[PDB]
RNA sequence: UGAAACUGCGAAUGGCUCAUUAAAUCAGUUAUCGUUUAUUUGAUAGUUACAUGGUAUAACUGUGGUAAUUCUAGAGCUAAUACAUGCUUAAAAUCUCGACCCUUUGGAAGAGAUGUAUUUAUUAGAUAAAAAAUCAAUGUCUUCGGACUCUUUGAUGAUUCAUAAUAACUUUUCGAAUCGCAUGGCCUUGUGCUGGCGAUGGUUCAUUCAAAUUUCUGCCCUAUCAACUUUCG
């Protein structure tokens, strides 16, 4: 099908290189399954070799790490807001590597209740022992309860969902989040 | 401009913390090439992102390695070594001068200008021709 | 009003029975997916009910600002 | 249909996955022992280079 | 013993020919820290009704169709190392919560989790010659003024390597419901519990047969071919 060869191309002198030989079975490639948000919908895909390969076509949910705390939560995905290859696919809404959608913040906020205490925005023993044990460590980044106060994070994608068949990412930080959104407020 | 370019420009699996303030805001992460080749300064105080940079990013070197005169460093972060050498016919018993050009990857730890020599060594295939990477000026 | 909510009804009524059928026709295997799969469909249905409860009521953040606050 | 020998068979699997745990468990333990006894040697040349160098 | 048939395997080797192909094939020489690898060989898995679940069908019987194919329809059976389900195991350790105890310097009954594979994030994966001052935590004793009486692994020239740990993740991958030989020991005498030789199957690592790209140098004639490549890479 799709050829990934290297002789149908010019050479380096731009030369037009004869056809030497048919398409190979250990060359092949496939068409691209652009995923979308939907109900979970995962095909699997046979390799070469004895291995196997999900392709994930409609998907959902995903489990997605923060960086600073050391926690990663199984979390909807609610849409596609800026991908660096094209612009286009931002308008299908499409997940691949590094596309970046906004997650929603429910459970994060859910754990950060139970591991720091303090609401954002606006009585067991041991448990408040252990958040006074834990004190100096309870300062993010305004940005982040900004985001908090609408309940919807932004977070990149890492995982490539055509080869995993999975949606996993990390939520972004400063450095990360303020490039990211100050290009985001240029193209708004 | 290091984050001029249109995603973001970081090295890859690296981690900084916000929660403890550190006196520097990068964490950089590099390796010695080998083969007694000295890291550049600038490739550790620098601020640069590069995959292909033998010193900062998921790049090795191994295989043959090569020196040349470069005659192009007209393009981005590539540049284009000429290798002059001596062919020897045996009927005639005499040698004829013969040259190949092969574009090599570069660095931005390398200030290489057009007349200088590098040295340069095989890496994985980078590009659709290039698979080289300097990794030695010497200026002239 | 009164409708809507006997519809929420008869609807959490289909899907309980629905999920029930689900566990129950799953394997050792699938019992996890089968479990996302009712979590997912008890979470659209409360959302459900919900939007035709504030849609009943009614008939009847930025980045700037987040640059702004940054710098 | 339930045989004597399928008894057997099961009986020699369980047996089999027992004897080859308790065999590697028990190789761990012995290079644990050497491992440890290493280390105990290495301090003692430690040692005996810290007092060469104090003298 | 064994026609047929299911299942496993092979049929991707061998054999032939030289049409295309002029940095193409190829020759010598590298590389894979850039990959897949049925088989062989060696290691590898106490963590998930068990006197052993379930269902289809072929082969076969019977009825058929057409001029004709290694064509097959309907009906009636029944197997597996087919298909699809589905339990079992020892101690110990460590973390998440934690009923109560009292106000110190806090410590705890109890509950849950921790095989392997997939995917993400983070951390460890160190090695030049010696020292002192402070604050905590601890193992500590008080002449309650005081201070110490005891901790630190591999490879490569090179790595984000080998590997380990944490947080989870997953149409939950694997963790034997198989078969041939001799049939043995231990008694509370149940037809109870143990018990060998070796064929197949299986996750992963390594090896092997390989494969795939890949580095340097090399090709016959032609200027009556001097500029070629980029909308279509
Ligand atoms: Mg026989
Ligand atoms: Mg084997």
């Amino acid at each position: 099908g799709i050829s990934r060869d290297s002789r149908h191309k010019r050479s380096a002198t731009g030369a037009k290189r004869a056809q030497f030989r048919k398409k190979r079975k250990f060359e092949l490639g496939r068409q691209p399954a652009n995923t979308k948000i939907g109900a979970k919908r995962i095909h699997s895909v046979r390799t070469r070799g004895g291995n196997k390969k999900y392709r994930a076509l409609r998907i959902e949910t995903g489990n997605f790490s923060w960086a600073s705390e050391g926690i990663s939560k199984k979390t909807r995905i609610a849409g596609v807001v800026y991908h660096p290859s094209n612009n286009e696919l931002v308008r299908t809404n499409t997940l691949t590597k590094a596309a970046i959608v906004q997650i929603d913040a429910t459970p994060f906020r859910q754990w950060f209740e139970a591991h720091y205490g303090q609401t954002l925005g606006k009585k067991s023993k041991n448990a408040e022992r252990k958040w006074a044990a834990r004190a100096a460590s309870a300062k993010i980044e305004s940005s982040v309860e900004s985001q908090f106060s609408a309940g919807r994070l932004y977070a990149c994608i890492s995982s490539r969902p055509g080869q995993s068949g999975r949606c996993d990412g990390y939520i972004l930080e400063g450095e990360e989040l303020a490039f990211y959104l100050r290009r985001l407020t240029a193209k708004k | 401009t290091v984050q001029s370019e249109r995603a973001f420009q970081k090295q890859p699996h690296i981690f900084n913390n916000p929660k403890v303030k550190t006196s520097k805001r990068t964490k950089r992460w590099y390796k010695n090439a080998g083969l007694g080749f000295k890291t550049p300064k600038t490739a550790i105080e620098g601020s640069y992102i590069d995959k292909k940079c033998p010193f900062t990013g998921l790049v090795s070197i191994r295989g043959k390695i090569l020196t040349g005169t470069v005659v192009s460093t007209k393009m981005h972060r590539t540049i284009v070594i000429r290798r002059a050498y001596l062919h020897y016919i045996p009927k005639y018993n005499r040698y004829e001068k013969r040259h190949k050009n092969v574009p090599v990857h570069v660095s931005p730890a390398f200030r290489v200008q057009v007349g200088d020599i590098v040295t340069v060594g095989q890496c994985r295939p980078i590009s659709k021709t290039v698979r080289f990477n300097v990794v030695k000026v010497s200026a002239a | 009003m009164e409708d809507i909510l006997a519809r929420h009804r008869k609807e959490n009524k289909d899907l309980q029975n629905k999920i029930t059928g689900m566990k129950k026709q799953a394997t050792k295997s699938k019992r996890k997916e089968v479990n996302s799969k009712c979590l997912d469909l008890q979470d659209k249905l409360k959302t459900k009910q919900e939007n035709e409860i504030r849609d009943w009521k009614i008939a009847n953040v930025t980045p700037e600002k987040l640059l702004e606050q940054l710098s | 249909l339930v045989t004597p020998q399928r008894l057997q068979r099961k009986r020699h699997q369980r047996a089999l996955k027992v004897r080859n745990a308790q065999a590697q468990r028990e190789a761990a333990a012995e290079y644990a022992q050497l491992l440890a006894k290493r280390l105990s040697e290495r301090k003692a040349e430690k040692a005996e280079i810290r007092k060469r160098r104090a003298s």
